[PDB]
């Protein structure tokens, strides 16, 4: 396990900062409630249901320790990241309309930095 | 698992919550363990389209001295499934408090707590002043109507 | 049909018998008259009062009013009420 | 719709409800099934005003909004002896005490 180049984790890095920092019209961070998971005590039902559970603190980490080796491995983490949340909260909450929001920005942001 | 709870059913269902009371509401949802979690309050004649889940479990509150409200003239709401996208309406209203009760909610209001016992009164009404209205309190007396169906 | 209360200062209230049963004392009671040594005028007319709303209001379908009580008679409408058991 | 009364005379209060659109007449007719006291031998007032027997009690001012189950509007009640009408008399109920100290 050793370093990408410093320009990759650059990039890696400005692209969650994007994601993490978009505020919608009303002026609401989107990412606010899927930085950290709940705990398995706090909800189990979250876990019964999703597989590979990931939230932003764990993506963050995983660019910082170099396990994403492309941007697309960390496109993956991400979508991943808003799929469990689609998958758990269900069609018509808010938590599953901001995690579409939140995959557009990140394409968005990895089509800016990427030129 | 206690009686009370919200069922894990995972299938959406688009409610109204409406406050046609005078008071300021506090949304009460049981959890899949019967514990009661508190939601955004809702100001007087105000009302809101939220997201719950089929067989998730509701009720409401004064949310200053949670004084029990009713809800489609009853104590709990619990949605069906939305028949063709209509949203189910939950209207939060006053009950009929017992004069007894109104009258402990009046004095409870313009009287601090220590001051309870500095009133000219008939002393076991210190206790019925101080027995403050609670989720707990009626979630247990709900719990014994529904064991005797 | 119609039931007489008495207050302490000899004010009578005349309500209807279905009105006044909405109090548990007054329920045992009942005869057509009721002497209350120890409710006076200003308390039991708004006794009176309550139990037009309770009648009214009980199982509506109409928005409820919020039971108004004046800061100066609250007291003694709560030991009437305790007495009364409505 | 309904409208919530007080009906009063010297020490006596009849808690009644009618209709706007019933008449100060059919009220009197109430009185009368109550107190065994004809229409003839009746007058009612609103804040010391005689009320015309033709008159519905939504035109002499009792509505919904002024005269409510929680806050009934008062009418004044006068009887007939002797062929004369006595003056409308109203006994205040008692006062409550002095608002304590601790209800500020
Ligand atoms: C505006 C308003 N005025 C008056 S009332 C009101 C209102 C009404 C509703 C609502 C919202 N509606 C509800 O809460 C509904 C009502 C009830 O039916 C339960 N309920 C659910 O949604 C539940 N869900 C379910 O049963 C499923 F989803 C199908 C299985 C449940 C509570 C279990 C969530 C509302 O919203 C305000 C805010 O309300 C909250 C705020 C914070 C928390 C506490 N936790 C919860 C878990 N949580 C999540 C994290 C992640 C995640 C994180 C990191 C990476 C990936 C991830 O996926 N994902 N999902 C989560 N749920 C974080 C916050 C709870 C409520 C206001
Ligand atoms: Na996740
Ligand atoms: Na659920
Ligand atoms: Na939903
Ligand atoms: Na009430």
């Amino acid at each position: 396990l050793s370093p990408n180049p410093p320009k990759l984790t650059k990039q890696m890095n400005a692209i969650i900062d994007t994601v993490i920092n978009y505020k919608d019209s009303s002026g609401r961070q989107l990412s606010e409630v899927f930085i950290q998971l709940p705990s398995r005590k706090e909800l189990p039902e979250y876990y019964e249901l999703i597989r590979k559970p990931v939230d932003f603190k764990k993506i963050k980490e995983r660019i910082r320790n170099h396990k994403y080796r492309s941007l697309g491995d960390l496109e993956k983490d991400v979508m991943l990241l808003c799929h469990n949340a689609q998958t758990f909260n269900l069609e018509g909450s808010q938590i599953y309309e901001d995690s579409i929001v939140l995959q557009s920005v990140f394409k968005s942001a990895r089509q800016k930095i990427a030129k | 698992r206690p009686v009370l709870r919200s069922v894990n059913s995972r299938e959406p269902s688009q409610v109204i919550f409406c406050n046609r009371s005078p008071r300021v509401v506090l949304p009460v949802w049981l959890n899949f363990d019967g514990e009661p979690q508190p939601y955004p309050t809702l100001p007087p004649g105000t009302g809101r389209r939220i997201h719950s889940y089929r067989g998730h479990l509701w009720l409401f509150r004064d949310a200053g001295t949670h004084d029990g409200l009713l809800v489609n003239q009853t104590e709990l709401f619990v949605p069906s499934l939305n028949v063709d996208g209509q949203p189910i309406f939950a209207n939060i209203t006053l009950p009929v408090y017992t004069l007894k009760e109104r009258c402990l909610q009046v004095v409870r209001s313009l009287v601090k707590p220590e001051n309870y016992r500095r009133l000219d009164i008939v002393r076991s009404l210190y206790e019925d002043l101080e027995d403050h209205p609670n989720v707990q309190k009626d979630l247990e007396r709900l719990t014994q109507e529904r064991i005797a169906h | 049909m119609y039931v007489k209360l008495i207050s302490s200062d000899g004010h009578e209230f005349i309500v209807k018998r279905e009105h006044a049963l909405t109090s548990g004392t007054i329920k045992a009671m009942l005869t057509n008259e009721v002497n209350f040594r120890e409710i006076p005028s200003h308390v039991l007319s708004k006794v009176c009062m309550y139990f037009t709303y309770k009648v009214r209001y009980t199982n509506s379908s109409t928005e409820i009013p919020e039971f108004p009580i004046a800061p100066e008679i609250a007291l003694e409408l709560l030991m009437a009420a305790n007495f009364l058991d409505c | 719709m309904d409208v919530f009364l007080m009906i009063r005379r010297h020490k006596t209060t009849i808690f009644t409800d009618a209709k706007e659109s019933s008449t100060v007449f059919e009220l009197k007719r109430i009185v009368e099934g109550i107190l065994k006291r004809p229409p003839d031998e009746q007058r009612l007032y609103k804040d010391d005003q005689l009320l015309d027997d033709g008159k519905t009690l939504g035109e002499c001012g009792f509505t919904s909004q002024t005269a409510r189950p929680q806050a009934p509007a008062t009418v004044g009640l006068a009887f007939r002896a002797d062929d004369t009408f006595e003056a409308l008399c109203i006994e205040p109920f008692s006062s409550p005490p002095e608002l304590p100290d601790v209800m500020k």
